[PDB]
């Protein structure tokens, strides 16, 4: 009888230990993606044209007559091209004249990736732009499909509606 | 035609710049399209009513405004699809999508645009003549049975400009254009008809027209006419799929309509399963049911607004066609889940809740509902009639009939079939309870009666005498024994189980008693009571003195003739026809009479 | 005389219930009691006594049947009444109560 | 996916009881999922209820306290509640919200699901056909359940219904004559019991094939209002995608009701009947109808909804508006629970609607139908006879009387009395009944055919 | 309780093998995907 | 330590008295004592979150109460068990956590009762028709339950042995007599079978001589559970003799019934009722052991003299 439990006991932690073995395998694919947007981020030109990008779409999603763009300091060369881009950029596509400003008393981290984060004119609402936090919004939401690539298909599951 | 969502309470939308609006216009809200109602209106703001999950609905949303109201599509096509209860064609979105769900927000038109229909003109018509509502233009052959007529729209009139050559049409072309006042109107073959709206006819007339179901019992004893309003209760094990199918299958109504309100999904699925498999023979062809019917199917888990706005989308079809000149027979499964839904969407609305927490309206929803229902003389020149009867169901909970729902449908409908589920467990069937049910169109039918069969309406009320009579002499028996009883009622007794036995119980599970023709229900039915008059004639004439007549005299006497009685309904009408049953059944009264004067 | 007159309450539907559920299993065994001495009775057919407490016995089920059972059910009817009434009196009040914060919100913006 | 960053706020109107209210927000959505972080670091998850223009309210599930109208920011994740699901998930056990609580990871998706759902199209609905077995001969003998019903367990409040509920877990299967699964969920469930539920299917080696929901009495109550579409969304996903068959179990769906009302009043809604919320009846189908078989899949999904009767009253709305639409009930009494026979179910009220379908050659054995009407009218008599004997006595009884009192005696000892770790299959529990039925002589048996007994009757 | 431990690791080694086959292409999809940005207006926008 | 609270005081401290009790309760659990914590009312603190829900102008549910009444109460009675407490000393201890639902009536509808059944493990009710009986401690013991059974089996299996199946038996009486009660009610023990008439009168020994007690007497002003146990033993093992004694000699020329049995051994009653009195504390446990030992022997030698 009591050999049952036992049994039980093993064969429930050996799944668990499996289960928790391939999560460390994703955790450590993220690390390593982490890593090679620090690669890209080391470089000038592919990185600005990020930062470009990253600007514009802080603005579409927040607007507001006044905004702030906050970055490392090492990068305000690049903000700064970014945001004399977008801002016209931006007045044509929604029709709204827009103050747009960088901080420069505050700074992001260091230690951070890369990317921006903007504010509004009195500093309550803020758009989570960096590099490190799109990449895990898009890694979460695509991640059914990182489990198939990496593991495989589900064999028994025959209907995808 | 759009305005913008401003906010969201749960399923009350509420949206802004939206001032040309009418209250129960239709919207489709969001991006998804999700289907509701306007209700409350105040300025340029409007409040709408969602009938399926508001989840995800932003603010700044679009609202596309639908200048009809809740209405039904009405075309060639509506003849052997299932429709959801606002008009859904639940067989072309489980086809289009591969699905096994409903999409929310699905937008699947109600009548396909993919079919190229067989359209014949009237011939009567030329360009340039006066056509006006209810008129018919042309034929559309949709199949074998049913030929689906398409008339005028109501509340439209005028001079014919054009019209289409005879040919293969869609329901998106143009069929007939008329002018009225320098009003150019083109129309295809499909109409729509606000749900809520009942469609107008020149006069309603008296119900005459017995509806022949195929059942002994529910007609001889509780006769339904065509254009009357009954009521069956609904229970588990009251056997309600006799009527039904009896009902579906053999009446003389030329299209059937069956309509969910709000049931249990196994129960919607049985009933969608077991109607394709219905057949009957027409011209000596057996053809599939669903070519003259149209079903309209709701489970508990439909939005509240499609469950309570079932019951007037089937009436709403029912009317349609009745306009063509056909009888119509319209099945609810069960108005309790109606007024169930009804109920929910007034508690929703935080209106003031009256009997048993129903709404304060129930009755007069309910009586406008039935009122509906009868015998008409049709719109157009082509001078047709047509009826619509309904038979629907009610299921209280408990089964009482203190429920304000059930209590104001009996104040309403003319005819209660009442079942009971004591006879299902004796293997009774049909289960009708007798003591119970009644049918107030006797006088209705007495015109009917008197012209094609003449002695059927005294042989009715003798049965009911008979069949009382045995409840009546209950008591007497269960206190004696049989014992100190008059021979006079022994022969009621004795009788009146031979009805409940080889008349009133009726097996449909046998070719031959599948359907039993009027002529020969009352064939049964006047032998049997002739043999009661005998019997107490024999007795009665004879219990003076000396030398008397008793019920086991007869019964032992005549034994060949009781049991000849019993066998009459062995006699399948598919195989002999009227003149031999006829026969047989007349050579049986005389055998029968003359048993008796040896007696004598 | 037509009630049992208990003041409405969900504690009278309890006990009307429990009540009426004790009435109709006495009604049951009385009953079966009647039967056993009617067919008893019936086989002697100590005779007359038999014939006198099938009588009483008798006398009694009616009763149940005939007064005491439809006086509770048509007290626990009119429990169930008139709890609903006091139902809908509470929901009257509490529809008034969040219309006026409705328009004390309205007048505030 | 989206792809969109997204906006945290800082902006609130001010914060009433389970809500918060905040301004100037864009183009919120209703359902709308978001988390808060509180001046303490402490973060918190809520859901939009309401947005009127740009105050979008959102009803905290954790409490509220602590949190101010100045420094507390709220990020926005621009979608609704979707959760992961997944085939390894079976053999997990998470928390009302869909978090393991196992020590295990994070469930690794095959793909997200709205919880909500949609109705399954009625033009597929497939009738029920074949049997699940239970293990529980009470409930297979007697009112067995269908693959594809949804019957509902009706207990008083003390009564062991999460013993049977547990008992049902470990037991349950195909008739066997690999492809079965159950989804538990507990709502509003106390301390010792969820650990009665975790344990006991681990222990017994039938984890393998469940997945397990606890949502506990000190719980966010919202959270209890997802725990059953979380279970059921799991449901569907096995069932219909991954060609299985998967049988639900819905506890203590009186505290779920219980957890709507507190919803329906965070709305400020008026009550409806018996405080209960209006739409209560069409909430319940919602749960209850996402069930049974689909055209062109071997999958299935069904129901034991499990509920408490506030003081032992059927008429009270929550089994009143559950059995109103669903098909029959099990019936959990008390008095068999005190004369100490478990399980306790009482056959007699009783009712499985689809048992017609569900028994019979080709799903169980050719004399299961027969078998049952015999019991049940045995048992009926038994009944009678042991209520007449209490009124004339031992002697007043003849032969016939006496061998109906033998069988309720070895009926209840025998059939319905059974033990939590006794696994009675079809066969066993149909032949348990042969053997009380031929307590009897063949000419009392009235209910079975000559030709069943001359088959089974003898030896 | 020896099969129970042999079969896990058989287990970890084959998902070892089997994510190391494409681990390149998956992380290379997914710093695409997140590299190109695509700014978008709400969809509700209106001006 | 207690928390002291009376009616008039602010609505406010009626509702936070419940959680003053409760903190202070968890600080000493986590010194690995075992807490027991009592309440004098749950109803009054039902009470105060009714009238602050309506000082509030918040939406409420039925019968005035908040529609979160369950969440509170919930709240206050999950916060028990015995714990593994934090802290280096790897220290366990427990809160053990009694309620007490004021009585507007038996009706469970009651929102208090109705929140409380849906949480509590153990439920022991007060019958209002022993009360009026003077039948004291006043519990229905056919309402009541504890959800503890199969917890406690391994402790009662582990120390005694003998308590499980008393206890089965036990309850297996009380039933059956309120079933022939009924019954008696209405034909006067007119027909009774032996077996019967022998549950009636040892239930009848059971209500009054085991499950009643004057809690203000030296006696019984606690009753040890090995004399529980002892007590429950005797009482049920004269019922399995004395219905072993008439079935077995059912159907024969010496048929036994109760009268026999009473008049034969009526000093056994007697004892049986008189267990109640040993006195423990006063008198020593190996002395009631033995005594009651001693009440078995002659118990069987009665049956073995009778029969």
């Amino acid at each position: 009888q009591q050999k049952k439990i036992q049994m039980s006991n093993l064969m429930n932690q050996a799944r668990l230990k499996v289960l928790r073995a391939r999560d460390d395998l994703i955790t450590d694919l993220l690390n390593e993606a982490k890593q090679r947007l620090s690669k890209v981020v080391k470089d000038t030109t592919r990185y600005q044209v990020l930062l470009d990008g990253l600007v514009l779409q802080g603005l579409y999603q927040l607007l507001e007559p006044r905004m702030i763009v906050r970055c490392r300091k090492q990068d305000f060369p690049l903000v700064k091209a970014a945001v004399q881009k977008a801002i016209p950029m931006y007045k044509i596509a929604t029709k709204k004249d827009v103050d747009v400003q960088i901080d420069l008393e505050a700074y992001l981290p260091e230690d951070i990736a890369g990317g921006v984060e903007i504010y509004n004119g009195d500093r309550k609402i803020k758009v989570s732009n960096t590099l490190e936090s799109r990449l895990d919004l898009i890694a979460q939401q695509m991640m059914p499909e990182v489990r198939g690539a990496l593991f495989g298909a589900n064999a028994n599951r025959k209907f995808l509606d | 035609t759009f305005g913008y969502v401003h906010g969201v309470s749960g399923p009350v939308v509420t949206a802004c710049d939206m001032a040309g609006a009418a209250m129960y216009e239709l919207v489709r809200v969001g991006h998804s399209e999700l289907v509701g109602e306007i209700i409350r209106l105040e300025g340029d703001m409007a409040t709408i009513q969602v009938y399926e999950e508001t989840s995800g609905v932003s603010v700044g949303d679009p609202v596309l405004r639908t200048g009809k109201p809740l209405s039904v599509e009405l075309g060639p096509g509506i003849m052997g699809a299932i429709f959801d209860g606002i008009q859904r064609p639940l067989s072309d979105i489980s086809s289009q999508t591969q699905s096994i769900y409903i999409p929310r927000g699905v937008n699947v038109s109600a009548l396909s645009r993919d079919i190229k229909w067989e359209f014949i003109p009237s011939k009567n018509l030329r360009v340039g003549s006066h056509i006006t509502g209810g008129d018919i233009y042309g034929i559309v052959n949709e199949n074998s049975l049913i030929k689906h007529k398409i008339m005028l729209p109501p509340r439209s009139r005028g001079s014919v400009t054009y019209i289409a050559p005879p040919g293969n049409y869609d329901a998106s072309d143009v069929v007939l254009e008329l002018e009225f006042e320098g009003v150019k109107e083109k129309l295809s073959m499909v109409q729509v008809w606000p749900v809520r709206q009942v469609r107008p006819v020149t006069e309603k007339l008296p119900a005459n027209h017995p509806l022949l179901t195929g059942q002994r019992v529910l007609d001889a004893l509780f006769p339904c006419v065509q254009g009357g309003t009954t009521a069956i209760p609904g229970a588990f094990g009251c056997g309600k799929t006799v009527i039904s199918q009896s009902l579906s299958k053999y009446s003389n109504s030329d299209v059937i309509i069956y309509v969910g309100c709000g049931e249990r999904g196994n129960e919607m699925s049985e009933v969608l399963r077991d109607f394709p498999e219905l057949t009957m023979e027409v011209d000596g062809k057996v053809e599939s049911i669903m070519k003259r019917t149209a079903l309209v199917a709701n489970t508990s888990n439909m939005p509240v607004a499609a469950r309570e706005a079932s019951i007037y989308t089937g009436i709403t079809l029912s009317e349609y066609f009745r306009d063509m000149g056909y009888h119509v027979s319209m099945m609810a499964d069960s108005t309790s889940r109606w007024a169930e839904a009804l109920r929910e969407i007034s508690g929703r609305l935080a209106e003031m809740p009256a009997d048993s927490g129903y709404p304060a309206y129930l009755g007069a929803r309910l009586a406008s509902f039935y009122e509906r229902a009868g015998r008409v003389k049709c719109l157009g020149n082509p001078e047709r009639e047509g009826s619509v009867s309904i038979v629907g169901a009610v299921s209280p909970p408990g089964g009482d009939f203190s429920d304000p729902v059930t209590s104001a449908t009996l104040g309403i409908v003319q005819v209660f079939w009442g079942l009971d589920k004591k006879l299902a467990q004796r293997k009774h069937f049909p289960s009708v309870n007798w003591l119970i049910s009644y049918s107030k169109y006797m006088r209705a039918l007495d015109e009917y009666y008197d012209k094609h069969f003449t002695e059927f309406v005294p042989l009715r009320t003798k049965a009911k005498e008979i069949l009382q009579e045995e409840e009546d002499l209950a008591e007497i028996v269960q206190l004696v024994g049989k014992a100190s009883l008059a021979e006079t009622d022994k022969i009621t007794l004795e009788v009146a189980k031979l009805i409940k036995d080889d008349f009133l119980q009726q097996n449909g599970y046998t070719p031959y008693d599948r359907f039993c023709p009027f002529y020969k229900t009352v064939g049964m039915l006047s032998n049997m009571i002739s043999f009661y008059d005998m019997a107490r004639r024999a007795v009665e004439t004879t219990a003076q003195s000396d030398n008397k007549i008793t019920w086991s005299i007869i019964r032992e006497h005549m034994g060949e003739i009781l049991y000849k009685l019993s066998s009459m309904k062995f006699k399948d009408p598919v195989k002999d026809g009227e003149a031999k049953i006829k026969a047989d059944y007349a050579q049986l009264l005389e055998d029968m009479q003359n048993a008796f004067r040896s007696l004598e | 005389k037509d009630r049992i007159e208990i003041f409405p309450s969900r504690m009278a539907q309890t006990i009307m219930k429990a009540r009426l559920k004790g009435a109709q299993t006495g009604r049951n065994l009385l009953k079966k009691k009647s039967d056993a001495l009617t067919l008893r009775f019936r086989q002697i057919l100590s005779f007359v006594t038999l014939d006198e407490a099938i009588k009483i016995t008798n006398r009694r089920v009616n009763a149940i049947e005939h007064v005491i059972i439809p006086r509770i059910e048509r007290t626990l009817a009119y429990i169930i009444t008139e709890l609903d009434e006091r139902e809908r009196e509470e929901f009257y009040r509490l529809k008034k109560i969040q219309e006026k914060k409705k328009i004390i919100k309205e007048k505030s913006e | 996916y989206l792809s969109q960053p997204r906006l945290t706020y800082k902006t609130v109107s001010g914060v009433n009881g389970p809500l918060v209210i905040l301004d100037h927000v864009k183009f919120p959505r209703y359902a709308e999922i978001v988390h808060l972080t509180l001046p303490d670091g402490t973060k918190r998850s809520g859901q939009v209820l309401e947005v009127s223009g740009s105050k979008a309210v959102v009803q905290v599930f954790e409490g509220t306290s602590g949190i101010d109208a100045k420094k507390t920011s709220c990020e926005f994740t621009g979608d609704i509640l979707r959760t992961p699901v997944s085939e390894d998930m079976l053999g997990r056990v998470f928390n009302g919200s869909g978090k393991p609580i196992d020590r295990g990871p994070v469930v690794l998706a095959e793909d997200f699901l709205d919880i909500m759902g949609q109705p399954i199209n009625p033009q597929c609905r497939i009738y029920p056909e074949e049997m699940i077995q239970t293990g529980i001969s009470a409930i297979d003998g007697m009112n067995s359940i269908a693959r594809g019903q949804k019957i509902p367990i009706f207990s008083a409040a003390g009564l062991p219904h999460n013993e049977i509920a547990a008992q049902i877990c470990r037991q349950a299967g195909l008739v066997k004559k690999e492809n079965f699964a159950i989804v538990f969920a507990a709502m509003g469930v106390n301390m010792e019991t969820a650990r009665f539920f975790k344990s006991d299917f681990e222990e017994n080696g039938s984890m393998d094939n469940v997945c397990l929901f606890l949502n506990l009495a000190n719980d966010p109550t919202i959270e209890r209002i997802i725990t059953p579409r979380l279970a059921l969304t799991t449901a569907e996903f096995l069932a219909y995608q991954c060609e299985k068959h998967v049988l639900v179990i819905l506890t203590d769906m009186s505290s779920y009701a219980e957890a709507l009302r507190e919803v329906s009043a965070a709305r400020e809604e008026v009550p409806g009947r018996r405080g209960f919320p209006g739409y209560m009846y069409t909430d319940l189908a919602t749960i209850y109808e996402r069930a049974g078989r689909v055209e062109g899949r071997n999958g299935s999904i069904t129901q034991i909804p499990i509920l408490t009767m506030p003081n032992d009253d059927i008429t009270h709305p929550i089994p009143d508006l559950t059995g109103y639409i669903t098909e029959g009930q099990i019936y959990v009494d008390r008095q068999l629970h005190n004369r100490q026979i478990y399980p306790p179910i009482n056959v007699l009220p009783s009712l499985s609607r689809l048992m017609k379908s569900a028994i019979g050659e080709g799903m169980t054995r050719k004399d299961h139908a027969d078998v049952s009407n015999q019991l049940y009218a045995c048992y009926a008599i038994g009944k009678d006879v042991q209520a007449m004997k209490a009124v004339v006595g031992e002697e007043a009884l003849t032969s016939d009387d006496l061998l109906y009192l033998e069988f309720l005696q070895k009926f209840e000892k025998n059939f319905i009395t059974q033990g939590p770790y006794e696994n009675r299959t079809v066969y066993e529990t149909l032949d348990i009944g042969w053997q009380l039925l031929r307590i009897f002589p063949k000419e009392m048996l009235k209910r079975i055919p000559q030709s069943t007994l001359s088959e089974f009757y003898p030896r | 309780s020896a099969e129970v431990e042999q079969a896990t690791r058989r287990q970890v080694q084959g998902m070892q093998s089997s994510q190391q086959r494409n681990r390149e292409r998956v992380l290379t999809q997914l710093l695409g995907m997140v590299c190109d940005v695509r700014p978008q207006v709400h969809p509700n926008y209106r001006i």
